[PDB]
This record gives C-alpha cells, structure tokens and sequence, in this order.
C-alpha cells in the first residue's frame, strides 16, 4: 500500500461489490475493475513489465474477508522471494487492508 | 478523484493564479500547458494538460500575462448580482462536475472583505444544496468593512466543511524578515503555503491520498472547522518542529491546541521522527485538549525533481475565536453608529453561537 | 409463423445464455464478454 | 458491386466536386482522369477511370476547371419540374444502372434547404419504386425556409434507406478553430468526412467490404435511420477514441446512442485497440439503449501512399431528434402567420411520428 493514491481509487470501486457474500464473488469480474483503477490514478506511468504481474487473488464470508492482491513471481528473480515472502506479504496484506478501512469508513462517518 | 477550484473577486484571482504558477512550475509543465522533457500524481487538479479552474477587469491581465494558453462594494449588491446569473454561472460548473471522472471537493479562494464577499456567500448556500456529498474547503483571507466580514462569517460556519490567512499576520512578517516598507510580494507567501497545503494529494502517499483524509483528522465537531497555517523556512526534524510552534512564526494575530497536522518536505531521516515527538512530550511545549485524546500528526513528503528542507503545520487551535471577537466588537460598535435589516442581527447571533462553542471546547467538560 | 418466432426467440437466448456462461470461467478469454455485451444486459 | 452518386442542387454539385477531387488525389489519377506513376480498390467508384457520377449555371464553373476531362427557390417547383423531366434524367441513369456490373447503392448529395429540395424528394419516391433492392445514402446537409425543411424530411424517412450534416456546427467550428471570420472554407471540412466515411469501401479490409456492412450494423429499426460524425483531428487510440466523444467535436447542435462505428485511418497499434475500449467502460464516458444490446465498433484503415494519425466516428443518437422539433416548431408558428395545401399537413404527420419513435426509444420498454 505504499502507493496510497491508487489504494484510494481501488476501495472506492471494489465497494459496491465487496459488500456482497462471498458465494456470488467471481474473480473473472474484478479484474476488469482493477484494471480500471490502474488507468485512473497515478500508477498508469509505470514500467509495463511489472504490471503484468499484478493481479488478483481470492483467499479461500464477505467480499472484505477474501480480497486480496497477489503479484506472483517466477523466474530468475524468483530464487529471492522463495515462495515465502509471498506467504509473508499476504500475512501483512491484510492488517494493512483492514487498517485502510477502518480508516475509510471513520471519514465517512465524519 | 478530482478537485475544481473556483477563484471569487480581485483577490481570488490573483493568489489563485500565483497557485497555479507555483504548481505548473512545481510539475514539469511549460506556461502553454505543454509537457516538458527535463511520477508526481497530476490528475486530481489538471485534466488530460489544463487546470481545473473556474474564474469569476482583472481577468484582462491573466489574458495578456504569458499564461493565456492556460485556460460594487456593497455585501447585498455582492449577493445580489450572483441571484440574476444563478442559471448562467451554474451551467459551466455543471458541466465542470459531470465531465469529471469522480468529483471530490470544490476548493474556493476568496477573501471576506466586496463582490467576492457577497457572491462567495451565494455560491456557498447553493454548492451545499445542489450537492450535499461534496467537501467545500475554503482557503479565506481576513482584512462597511465590518459589515461584510461577519456577514460571510455566518455562511462560513454551516456550509463550509473546512483555511484562515490574515493580511495582518501578512503585513508583519513581510516587514520583519522581507522588508518591503506591496500585494504582489504578500501573494508569494500565500501561494507557498498553498502549494504545500495539498502537498500530500499530489504524491502517492502511505496515508492522506484523499482530501477527506486532511478534513476528518482535523476537525473533531462540524462546527469547529477553523485552521491556522505555520511555515518556518523564509538540520533535523526537531528544529523544524520547534521553530513552528514558536508564535512569531503562526499567521494569526484558557487555550489549546486540538488536532496538529505537520508536513515535512525534506529528505529527512524517518527513523529520528519519533524521537523529536518524544523531546516534545518532555518539554511541554504544546497543549491539548483535556476531554478527549488529542495527538500531533506528522507526514513526510517528496520535492518535484523538476523544481533543502521545508516544514508546514496545519492545526486547529482554540485562539482562532480571538479573531472573530475582533469582528464581533467592531459591528456593535458600528450598529449604533449607523427593507427590514433584520439578515444582520441573525448573522450576529449564530456567530456568537460559535465563539461561546470555542470558549467551552475549553473546558474539562466540553461534552453537553 | 406469428407462433414461431418467439419459439426461436426461447431457444436461441438459451444458448446464448450458456456461450456468456462458460466464456467467464476462465483465468483475450475475459475480454469476449465485454465485447458480447457494452449495456449490462444478459445480466441474468 | 458499384455504387452511382447523384448530385442535385448548387450544394450537392460544389460538396460532390470537392468529393471527387479529395478522392481523385487520394488515388493515383490526375485531374485529366489518366492514371500517374508514383493496391487500393477503385472499382467502386470509378469506371475503367472515369467517375460514376450523374451531376443535375455552376455546371459552368466545373467545366471552366482543370477537372473538365473527368467526365425557383420554391419546394413546388422543384417538384414540379422533376416531373416533366422524368423520362429524360431517367435515361442517363438507367445506362448508367444497367452498364454497371451489379450495382448496390445510389449515393445522394443534396441540401433540404431550393430545387435541391423538391427534385431530390422527386427522385427519391422514383428511385424506390423503380429498383426496391437498392440502397439509397443521403447525405443530406441541414440549413418559406421551414416549409421546404420539412417536406423532405417526409420522404427521406420512408424512402432513404440511411448521414446529417447541419451547417450551424459547420459555421461554429469555422470560427473556433479555424478563423473564417465562406463556402469556399467549409466545403474543405464536409468533403474530409466524406472521403473518410467510405475509407472502408476503397482499401480491401477483414469486415465492412460493402455498403451494406456499414448501414445494418447501425441502424437497427428501418425508422431510425439518422446518423451524425465526428471528426477530432483538425498518440495513442485512447486520446483519439476520448477527443470523439466530446460534444466540442460532433457536428450536431434521456438521451444515449444505439451504436458507435470508430474509424481510424492511422498506422496505430493493433493490440492496444481492446485497452483503451475496457478504459472506456470503466470511466463510462458513453451511454446506451437500455432494451437491446448494443456495442461500439471501431475498425482500422491504410492511408493511400500516393496521398499522421486521424479518426472517425459514426453512430447513431437519439440526441437527433432535437433538430427535428427545431424544423416542427417553426412550421406551426408560419402556419398561423402565412390547391388544397394538404400534402402539407400530411408531411407534418409522418415527421412527428419518427419524433415520438425517438423519445420512446430511450425507455426500457421501447418494445410496442
């Protein structure tokens, strides 16, 4: 989340959706509004190679309890990650998730 | 997001088109809105480039300045005039909103004291009315004159959802440390406040990427919606973060603080912020309000490459209400000096409502 | 004839409604549906 | 297949003219029709190469040009006079119909502003009845004026199988951007959108090879059959599929489309094309029917050698529907100001009809 002003964009959309249950969540249509939020904010002007690793990925409720990005890596560079710094970045995804929106809904409320 | 500002009389203008060369500057964008060669996020204010602006005699000299490519004194005459162009004016901001992608807030620049007085508090009601989910932040410049400066004081405190600058405080530093005894050099120290006010909506941050996330920290009531501004450099954390709570340095002419918002602008090092606020806490040098928790916030930022450390502080002190007793005292002392007159005294009475609001926020039981 | 077409009508939706539902389970293939539909129909 | 173009009236002959001399140079054929040294399908239009046109005092001014080896003002009268010249302008086109190797189309250029008017309704009702299978484009151009408006209005909605273009947009842009302030100096502007509408009949593409392709993929009910252009260039397919969509653009003086056609006529990449299409869904710069499914198409093109990114918009808006009740409202207002002058009242039936077929089109029921 150390971009903040494509995380502001990426929770005003994925929140009429996100509301619903999990069961009617289906990750072909997210991508689609991700994709959009990329374009929108400042993260356009951006290296084309490293945006085509950044996805999404559905954590196995509510749509705010299974979301989340993965950037999955293969490779040469991948001997760095080693499969557990991806096991260890989801673990922190999420407390900076949930962190981001109990913030949002406190200045909705305000 | 998206932000459209709207400049209101001969001062809007001109402090509004000082903003907008400090930020063409700032980013790396010629005077004829054309890219130059020579990361910075550029679409909240400008549109795929032009500025998101809204105009309202001195407009001739914005036209004939390099930047063409880039685009009475009564209060009732003021308010007046904006009632018979309601349709005329509504229909390029109408236009202005649904074109945008997502409209955020309408920032306005205007000062209280004639047209921009009387038609700033006109657009102020119907903003609120055409749209209640819209911030409206306000960036005011204090000073018939009294009549006018309270007048606006009233739709001020229930419409605006949040920036006082006052020539006074102006007029002082400009004479102790610039020596110029001139609006056009009091405007150079406007807009550089301006410009670092949204310093952190221009940049991808870790946190207040949006302007409801600099409202919603500050302002804890709805009714207490009043910022000062304090700018030390005209080196570590710790002596910017002293030099602004030092009063010769605030732009403002028992009491506490409620909210501190500090921006740093430098390529300080993040790991010794903490230990500045922990000496602040020692020393005591800032007071807070005793009913509930009150913290001091600070965020650092990035320079344009294309345009040294620098230190703003945006806080919500309860000093502020000294200004508006200045301006209440005044109009008593004019309303016995001399259709049904009766707009005033209504005025008069709901800004009396906010200072007693400040004076008991004051209290251990400000709460009822 | 009058009584024919609205027969066609409930057999070539039907199809239709399956080609738009195998053509979204997929990991281009996900472009299709935004190229079968623009107005949110076939919301069903 | 072959398409033969008519042009009637001092409008048609001057926009024809300079139809065929931005065609004749796009092509390697000078003006004395012999072909130049120096892969693009000229069949269509030229017969081996002589132009297929049938032109109807400014027949001077073409026969004093270089291009001379290339081949009232009442409604009643133009009318009238068709008739008496029926066998006669019926022998140049049957020849030019039966020689042809399978014709397709009759192409109109004319203006409903004065014996273009009445002769062109004249060989509209004549066409139809003589050959039912063929396709008639119009491109009709829109200004006892309003009597003659309307009137053909009549017949190009039940005989005319399919493009407006209205001078008032013509006259705006001309001052905006191009400084004229002349028929002369629009006539430049009309003739680049014409070459530029049938881009996809002269270059063999993968779709839209006939004309035919390009009118059923619009206009999905035989009533609604009146489309608009837009032309941006006076870089990405992003900036150019946003600049189409600006009301700035589109000559034209709810409401939503029923379908786009994009042409672009540049050497653009070819994958980016479905990237800045999902853009377009995501910010929603474009609504459509509500009933039937509707999509937007956008097809690429190759630039002659012998003759740089440009672009082309065809759809198909409901918005048209207003320049009807322009004509309909004046009509009412001269029939209470001045044989049987039933035909009249007749016409002003039908033409109300089409209006009505319009503003039920954009309910979610258009359906009977």
């Amino acid at each position: 989340l150390g971009q903040g002003d494509f995380i502001r964009h990426l929770m005003d959309l994925l929140k009429p959706e996100l509301v619903r249950p999990a069961t009617t969540l289906y990750q072909h249509n997210l991508t689609g509004i991700l994709e959009t939020a990329v374009r929108a904010t400042n993260a356009q002007f951006d290296s084309p190679e490293i945006l085509r690793r950044l996805d999404v990925r559905l954590l196995e409720d509510t749509g705010w309890d299974v979301f989340s990005l993965d950037y999955h890596v293969d490779g040469p560079i991948a001997t760095v990650f080693t499969r557990e710094c991806m096991s260890h970045y989801l673990r922190v995804f999420n407390f900076l998730w949930r962190a981001k929106r109990m913030e949002y809904i406190l200045t909705d409320i305000r | 997001r998206e932000i459209i500002t709207l400049q209101l009389g001969q001062c809007g203008n001109q402090i509004g088109f000082e903003f907008w060369k400090q930020l063409c500057a700032e980013h790396g964008i010629s005077p004829e809105g054309i890219v130059e060669e020579f990361t910075d996020r550029k679409d909240v204010f400008f549109y795929q480039y032009i500025p998101r602006a809204v105009l309202l005699r001195v407009i001739h000299s914005i036209l004939n300045s390099p930047y063409a490519k880039l685009y009475g004194n009564n209060w009732a005459s003021g308010f007046s005039q904006g009632e018979k162009i309601h349709e005329d004016i509504f229909d390029i901001i109408d236009r202005e909103a649904d074109g945008s992608d997502s409209l955020e807030g309408f920032v306005l620049c205007h000062s209280i004291a004639g047209t921009g007085s009387g038609l700033g508090s006109y657009l102020l009601e119907r903003l609120n009315d055409r749209y209640p989910k819209k911030l409206v932040q306000t960036y005011s410049v204090f000073p018939v004159q009294p009549y006018n400066s309270l007048l606006t004081l009233k739709r001020l405190t229930q419409n605006a959802d949040c920036v006082v600058l006052d020539n006074t405080a102006l007029n002082r530093i400009a004479t102790d440390r610039l020596h110029i005894q001139s609006f056009s050099q009091i405007n150079q120290l406007v807009s550089t406040i301006m410009s670092a006010s949204t310093t952190t909506l221009r940049y991808p941050g870790y946190m207040n990427n949006d302007l409801i996330g600099l409202i919603a920290s500050l302002i804890p009531t709805p009714r207490l919606h009043f910022l000062m501004t304090g700018y030390t450099p005209l080196t570590t954390v710790l002596d910017v973060m002293r030099r602004l709570l030092q009063p010769k340095n605030v732009m403002v002419s028992n009491h506490c603080y409620i909210a501190i918002l500090n921006i740093i602008q430098g390529e300080v090092d993040p790991t010794q912020v903490h230990k500045s606020l922990q000496r602040i806490r020692e020393r005591k040098l800032a007071n807070f309000i005793p009913w509930g928790p009150a913290s001091i916030q600070v965020a650092l930022s990035r320079k344009s490459p294309y345009l040294r450390v620098s230190g703003l502080m945006m806080a919500n002190h309860t000093s502020i209400s000294s200004l508006f007793e200045r301006t209440c005292r005044q109009y008593d002392k004019l309303r016995k000096r001399e259709d049904n007159f009766d707009e005033m005294d209504t005025s008069r009475e709901i800004v009396q409502q906010l200072i007693d609001e400040y004076h008991a926020a004051t209290r251990p039981d400000y709460i009822s | 004839f009058e009584a024919t077409i609205n027969k066609f009508d409930k057999n070539f939706s039907a199809h239709l409604l399956d080609l738009l539902a195998r053509l979204s389970i997929y990991s281009g293939m996900a472009s299709v549906i935004s190229r079968l539909d623009f107005n949110g129909f076939y919301t069903e």
